[PDB]
Parts: C-alpha cells; sequence; structure tokens
C-alpha cells in the first residue's frame, strides 16, 4: 500500500478507497441478522455493525481526504502534521 | 487529442 | 530513533515549503501583515489600552507588553511600540524591510524569562510577571529608566509571595484595584491585594488548594468582582468565590477535558459564558447556569491548545493558538450552518479563519483593543506578527 | 536527445512531487483555508447576516433542549464452542485518553477469566459461563477513551465506541479468531439487569514546449485537485500555491494555452532560545472600506 499511488489510481487524486471484512456476525432475540465490518486499510475507520441485506454497496467505501477522522488520519504518513520540536525543555 | 494534464503529472510522480 | 531524527529534518524542509505558500498568499487572506525579528523571543504577549495620533502623521502608536527568553543572558520586561497606519492608509512583500515602525521603548532588567506579563487595567503602568523562580513581580515601569542598567541588577517594586514553583497564570481584577491571582505547577492559586499592603515583600492573602496538578491558568470573571476560574493537569475547570470561606473546594468543578486543561477566558460580553483550551487538542464552550453540559466542542488543531481569547469587539469571535504552529478565529454564530461540498472541505462553518503565518509554537498571543480584527502573536523562534483578516471574511457586500 | 528529456523530466518531477505531496498533508493539516482567499470567494455558501442577532447567551436553552431528546446492567457470556479445521480467557480492554506526558493512548487491561468444547457436534450437545461487572461509566469517560473485550488465535470486539454508544446488543454472536474456513468462537451475550473549456498547459524546458497537455478537469488544478471555479480563480492559484513553476496564460474565446515553466529564482535550532538581529517586514498593508477604530480613547 503506497499512498500515493492508491490516491491516484482507485482514489481519483483526492480520497482513500477502504475495503471491508466481516470479522462478526450475531442473530438478536428478535428475527433480525447483522454483521460486523472492519476496514481495510487498517486502524483508521472503526468497525461498524451493518444489517445482513447491506453487506453489498458497503464492501468498499471512499472517503476523500478532508473527510478522514481527523485524529487517525495522522497514521497515513510520518510528515501530515508533526510536534516540532517534539522534546520541550519549556511549557 | 493531447494527454491529459493530471495524468503527465500522475506519470512524472510514479516514477 | 535516527528514523525520527530524518522525519524532522523532511519537516523543516515542508515547513518552509509551507511558510513560501503563506507568504504569497498574504495579500488575499490579510488587510495588514507586519512581521517582526525579535532579539529574544517573548513567552507573553499584550497590547496596552493607549493609543497615541501624532497630529501632522498617517498613523498611530500602539504598545505591547512583550518579555525576553534568553539562553545564558539577561532578561528584560519590554514595552513594544507599533506604528498601524490611518483609515488613509499607505498603498509576497509589498514594503519588505522597513525601519521606524516596530521599536522597543523601555528595557527594564528581569530574573530570568518573562513567563507571563500582564498590566493592571485600573492603572496600566503597573505590571505583574511570572518568573521561572517562585516569586511573582510587580513593576511600575515610569518608576524605572528605558535604558536598563548593564549590571542587570532586577528591583522590583514588590514581590509577591508565595508558590514554591513557576508558573504560567496571571490575572488582575477588573473589578476590584490591585487584586492579583496567580497559578503555579505547585497545586495553588494566589491571591494578593496590592492596592494597599506595603519590607517590598508581600504575602498572599488567600492560597486556593482545591486542584490536584499543576495548575495551568487562572482568570477573574470580567463583570462580577467575587468570582474566578482556574484550569489544571486536572483535567478540571473550577469556578471559585472569593466570599467563600473553604479555599480548598471550589463552587463548581468540571471534568472539562480528556487532558490538561492549559487556559480559560471569560466572554466580556456575557455574564454566563467562557471557553476552555486544552492538550486533548480542542477548545470547549461553557455557560455558568448549567456547568454539566459542554456547549460545544471546536476541533480543528492538530496539537495542545495554549491560549484561548475573546475579540474585545465581538460576542461570537473567539481565537486559540497552540503548538500546532496555527492560530484558529472561530464565530459561535456560525455553528450548525449548512454547507456546500466544497465548503465543508476546508473545515467547520464555526471556524473562520486559519492563520498560518508561523513557523513554531505560539507562546502567546493578543487581540489589539483599539482596532478590530487586529491580532499581534508570538512564536518562539523570536518571530512576533502584527497581522488583520481580510475584510470580505468577517463583513458582507 | 534522450538524455535532455530526462533532465526535462527531472526538472518538473521534483516540483510535482513535492505539491502532489502537499495535497494529501494540506487536505488534513491546512496551512490556510481556501474559502478565506479573496480570489476564492465562490466556494463559501454563506454569509455573516446571524452575527448582528446572534445572541451566545441563548446558546444553553438550544443545548439543553437537544440533549433532552437523547437515549446499568450486568454483561453475561455463555460460550457454545470453538470450531476449527481448548482454553478461553476473556480480558476487559480498557483503552484510555492520552495525557501530555504519555507516548499514546494507554491500555489498562482487567481478566475476567474457562474451557471451551473444541468442534462441538450439534445434535450431541450435553456451558462456560464469563460474566463482566458494571466497570463501565459515564462519570469516568474524561479517564476511559473506550472499552473493548479481549477473545484468547486471537479475536477484540469493541462493546462502547468514542462517542460511548453500545453497539454489542443482546443476541447468538460467532466471531472470527486470528494466527498470534478460518478459526470461529461461538457465544450468546446477554445483557442481564457547465459548459467545458479547452484548458492546454504546455510544459516548457530551454524556453521551448516538450510537452503537450489538456486538462481533463478544465478548473481544477492538475497539482492538487482543487476545484477553482473560475479562470481568474485558477490562474491566482496557480501562480501563488504552485510559485516552482511560471505559468504564461494566454487567452482563447475557448479555453487558455498555460506555458507551464521552471522558476529559477525558488530560492532555529528547535532546542532552546536563540539570539536575532531584529529586522521588520511590511509584507501587507491595504486601506479598509468601512472605518472600525476605536477614535473615541485615541490620544491627540
Ligand atoms: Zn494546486
Amino acid at each position: 500500500f503506497n499512498l500515493s499511488a492508491h490516491i491516484e489510481s482507485l482514489g481519483k487524486g483526492h480520497s482513500v478507497v477502504f475495503h471491508s471484512t466481516v470479522i462478526a456476525k450475531r442473530k438478536e432475540d428478535s428475527g433480525k441478522i447483522k454483521l460486523l465490518l472492519h476496514w481495510m486499510p487498517e486502524d483508521i475507520l472503526p468497525d461498524v455493525w451493518v444489517n445482513e441485506s447491506e453487506r453489498h454497496q458497503l464492501k468498499t467505501k471512499v472517503v476523500h481526504l478532508s473527510k478522514l477522522p481527523k485524529d487517525t488520519a495522522l497514521l497515513l504518513d510520518p510528515n501530515i502534521y508533526r510536534t516540532m520540536p517534539q522534546k520541550r525543555l519549556k511549557r | 487529442r493531447k494527454p491529459k494534464t493530471e495524468d503527465f503529472l500522475t506519470f512524472l510522480c510514479l516514477r | 530513533d535516527k528514523e525520527a531524527a530524518f522525519d524532522d529534518a523532511v519537516e523543516e524542509r515542508v515547513i518552509n515549503e509551507e511558510y513560501k505558500i503563506w507568504k504569497k498568499n498574504t495579500p488575499f487572506l490579510y488587510d495588514l501583515v507586519m512581521t517582526h525579528a525579535l532579539e529574544w523571543p517573548s513567552l507573553t504577549a499584550q497590547w496596552l489600552p493607549d493609543v497615541t495620533r501624532p497630529e501632522g502623521k498617517d498613523f498611530s502608536i500602539h504598545r505591547l507588553v512583550l518579555g525576553t527568553h534568553t539562553s545564558d543572558e539577561q532578561n528584560h520586561l519590554v514595552i513594544a511600540s507599533v506604528q498601524l497606519p490611518n483609515d488613509d492608509a499607505q498603498f509576497f512583500g509589498g514594503f519588505g524591510s522597513v525601519s521606524g515602525k516596530i521599536e522597543i521603548e523601555i528595557k527594564i532588567n528581569h530574573e530570568g524569562e518573562v513567563n507571563r506579563a500582564r498590566y493592571m487595567p485600573q492603572n496600566p503602568c503597573i505590571i505583574a510577571t511570572k518568573t521561572p523562580s517562585s516569586d511573582v513581580l510587580v513593576f511600575d515601569y515610569t518608576k524605572h529608566p528605558s535604558k536598563p542598567d548593564p549590571s542587570g541588577e532586577c528591583n522590583p517594586d514588590l514581590r509577591l509571595r508565595g508558590h514554591q514553583k513557576e508558573g504560567y497564570g496571571l490575572s488582575w481584577n477588573p473589578n476590584l484595584s490591585g487584586h492579583l491571582l496567580s497559578a503555579s505547577d505547585d497545586h495553588t492559586i494566589c491571591l494578593w491585594d496590592i492596592s494597599a499592603v506595603p519590607g517590598k515583600v508581600v504575602d498572599a492573602k488567600t492560597i486556593f488548594t482545591g486542584h490536584t496538578a499543576v495548575v495551568e491558568d487562572v482568570s477573574w470573571h470580567l463583570l462580577h468582582e467575587s468570582l474566578f476560574g482556574s484550569v489544571a493537569d486536572d483535567q478540571k475547570l473550577m469556578i471559585w468565590d472569593t466570599r467563600s470561606n473553604n479555599t480548598s473546594k471550589p463552587s463548581h468543578s468540571v471534568d472539562a477535558h480528556t487532558a490538561e486543561v492549559n487556559c480559560l477566558s471569560f466572554n466580556p460580553y456575557s455574564e454566563f459564558i467562557l471557553a476552555t483550551g486544552s492538550a486533548d487538542k480542542t477548545v470547549a464552550l461553557w455557560d455558568l447556569r448549567n456547568l454539566k453540559l459542554k456547549l460545544h466542542s471546536f476541533e480543528s488543531h492538530k496539537d495542545e491548545i495554549f491560549q484561548v481569547q475573546w475579540s474585545p469587539h465581538n460576542e461570537t469571535i473567539l481565537a486559540s493558538s497552540g503548538t500546532d504552529r496555527r492560530l484558529n478565529v472561530w464565530d459561535l454564530s456560525k455553528i450548525g450552518e449548512e454547507q456546500s461540498p466544497e465548503d465543508a472541505e476546508d473545515g467547520p462553518p464555526e471556524l473562520l479563519f486559519i492563520h498560518g503565518g508561523h513557523t513554531a509554537k505560539i507562546s502567546d498571543f493578543s487581540w489589539n483593543p483599539n482596532e478590530p480584527w487586529v491580532i499581534c502573536s508570538v512564536s518562539e523562534d523570536n518571530i512576533m506578527q502584527v497581522w488583520q483578516m481580510a475584510e470580505n471574511i468577517y463583513n458582507d457586500e | 536527445v534522450q538524455a535532455d528529456h530526462e533532465l526535462f523530466l527531472q526538472a518538473f518531477e521534483k516540483p510535482t512531487q513535492i505539491y502532489r505531496f502537499l495535497r494529501t498533508r494540506n487536505l488534513i493539516a491546512p496551512i490556510f483555508l481556501h474559502r478565506t482567499l479573496t480570489y476564492m470567494s465562490h466556494r463559501n455558501s454563506r454569509t455573516n447576516i446571524k452575527r448582528k442577532t446572534f445572541k451566545v447567551d441563548d446558546m444553553l436553552s438550544k443545548v439543553e433542549k437537544m440533549k433532552g431528546e437523547q437515549e446499568s446492567a450486568h454483561l453475561q457470556l455463555t460460550f457454545t464452542g470453538f470450531f476449527h479445521k481448548v482454553t478461553l480467557e476473556v480480558l476487559l480492554v480498557k483503552v484510555c485518553h492520552k495525557k501530555r506526558k504519555d507516548v499514546s493512548c494507554p491500555i489498562r487491561q482487567v481478566p475476567t477469566g474457562k474451557q471451551v468444547p473444541l468442534n462441538p457436534d450439534l445434535n450431541q450437545t450435553k456451558p462456560s459461563l464469563a460474566v463482566s461487572s458494571n466497570e463501565f461509566e459515564p462519570s469516568n469517560s474524561h479517564m476511559v477513551k473506550s472499552y473493548s473485550l479481549l477473545f484468547r488465535f486471537v479475536a477484540q470486539m469493541t462493546v462502547f465506541d468514542k462517542n460511548r454508544r453500545l453497539q454489542l446488543l443482546d443476541g447468538e454472536y460467532e466471531v472470527a479468531m486470528q494466527e498470534m474456513q478460518g478459526p470461529t468462537l461461538q457465544f450468546t451475550l446477554r445483557w442481564t439487569g457547465r459548459q467545458k473549456l479547452r484548458i492546454f498547459y504546455q510544459f516548457l524546458y530551454n524556453n521551448n514546449t516538450r510537452q503537450q497537455t489538456e486538462a481533463r478537469d478544465d478548473l481544477h488544478c492538475p497539482w492538487c485537485t482543487l476545484n477553482c471555479r473560475k479562470l481568474y480563480s485558477l490562474l491566482k492559484h496557480l501562480k501563488l500555491c504552485h510559485s516552482r513553476f511560471i505559468f504564461n496564460y494566454v487567452y482563447h474565446p475557448k479555453g487558455a494555452r498555460i506555458d507551464v515553466s521552471i522558476n529559477e529564482c525558488y530560492d532555529f535550532s528547535r532546542n532552546g532560545p536563540v539570539k536575532r538581529t531584529p529586522i521588520t517586514h511590511i509584507l501587507v498593508c491595504r486601506p479598509k472600506r468601512t472605518k472600525a477604530s476605536m477614535s473615541e480613547f485615541l490620544e491627540w
């Protein structure tokens, strides 16, 4: 996974494209089946509980860079944001 | 027709 | 480790690249940008309330309370003068490398770095400073020479005891002359009544022991003389009442943020609203009528926030600064406004303006009280900036 | 020849890489808001109308009402069997909020503890009980970021997210396990209480055209995909945000010919304070339309 190459192909030059995987399934006390989707690239998007019918049209998810969770969006590269200097003498 | 500017520039990065 | 040192070198380059991009776009983001390189950095910045207009001249003199942060050299409490144009103003850079536009008027010998310097609103000649030592110093600049004695001898007008450590928090009561509060890394808030108390040492009238961690900031309520708020690494916001006989417990205690709370600011237009800044990268909004609700959380800073100040001219305008090297101006009237996809891409509707002119942590900043939307902001790389965002950002037609 | 063409390619490759990298960085961590540029006014939908009538005081009533229209019990888990082709310990993973000192979010592990059947034959069944106390709290919300369940081949599943919402509802579960089709754990969980312009970019080297191109998305910046909406805005954007290049615009009623060439004039310690020679520069100074100055408090 090269961020630059990915954004340029799948991402149309501005987005990240995520792929889901079913990592769990549940059958409620009521007649309904829910699935736990895990996103790839990992550790950026949270796991989402989804209806058994909703699996399709959720196999992929295209997120615009400005829409990525900002806290976790920095994991994408060492130089998106950095604390300069990291080591502080004074407050 | 000419190559697209965006594709030229993409070529330039992926090298 | 070794990988981090490489990424820091890359970053230095990227920071300068972005800096060049900001410089080119300045005529299209601002109505005014003055950039000054101070001899030593200033950990503090505050506009004095006065403005002088020379009779046969197209500018006015404004002044600042700065300080120094040295590396094995003499520290001074500094009063700088800034010349801003009038209304019949001057015609990348436009007038790059100018002279006689920002000058040091007074420099007074100080014992170590000025962590914070603030003027007494009732008599703005009196400045209180926060030293890297235990004492809080009081200076009447008129009672001192402008040109400092090269011996370096620091003779403050008052010596305020006592904390056991240094601090940053410092606040004069705008409704009780000579009532100063200060916060310290010793978990306490001290209170002095310099107004009548006479050697040249003054002990604390009251010490508030509510916090259980380094107290970061303290501020009096701007309309009610017996109220103040304090913020600490406690993760807590505490509202205090001087009238209360119990200095170990506050009037209100709030679990304000998910990390250290570094600053607080009371709205001058409202008796109920205040805002806090935190290491959690957010600015929280509070209404004293119900502290069990965080009215709003402003999210945009990529790192710690160390300063938060309301506009003296606009009740809905708040500015925040920090270690992400940015100063964000927020508008509460835009909270919740619907946005086009293009608009929504730049950020939330409450975010009015990002000031990316600094290439280092922002130590402090101050809204000019005489010139609307003019801010002075100081970074740890010695750069001070006097700037004003383009009118069409806040005005219409 | 090919040596000169490679030098051309090399000249344009260095700034293109920088600009394409900054496209990613600034989309997450901006230098400035594009909507605030004067030549980008169209970008912002909204106006400054509310402000004159906005009263900060009235926010409490509005917020208190939103809260009024918004949303305890033990958690019991019964294990039916581990499927493959076993000792199962469950933990409560408390991921706590990061404090200034901390390098990253501190993880606190609380052991819960049992023997679960391997490939249990259904229609041959004859149980493993592991309950969880109310260790969750809306009180420690300032300390704990999120709560999660660790099953150990290992598998993890969050009980409460960041915005603190219960996502593990009552039911019959099946989770996929991992090393260090597919190993599985089966349990029962219960909470027991508009017109196309033709824009050509000609790339010049040795001040003669070496690459002729045409923008696909006409008024989008080829380097950073910014949708400038007007040719006026696109030319300012290019010239100011991509100053490593010199852009030479040539007007056409059907579009434009922009000539891209290399700008051959493009150009503290971070450890402790550093002495400097004072110097002042005035980058911008423009007369304001409406005079705002507090002239009443002005001395002579
Ligand atoms: Zn661009």
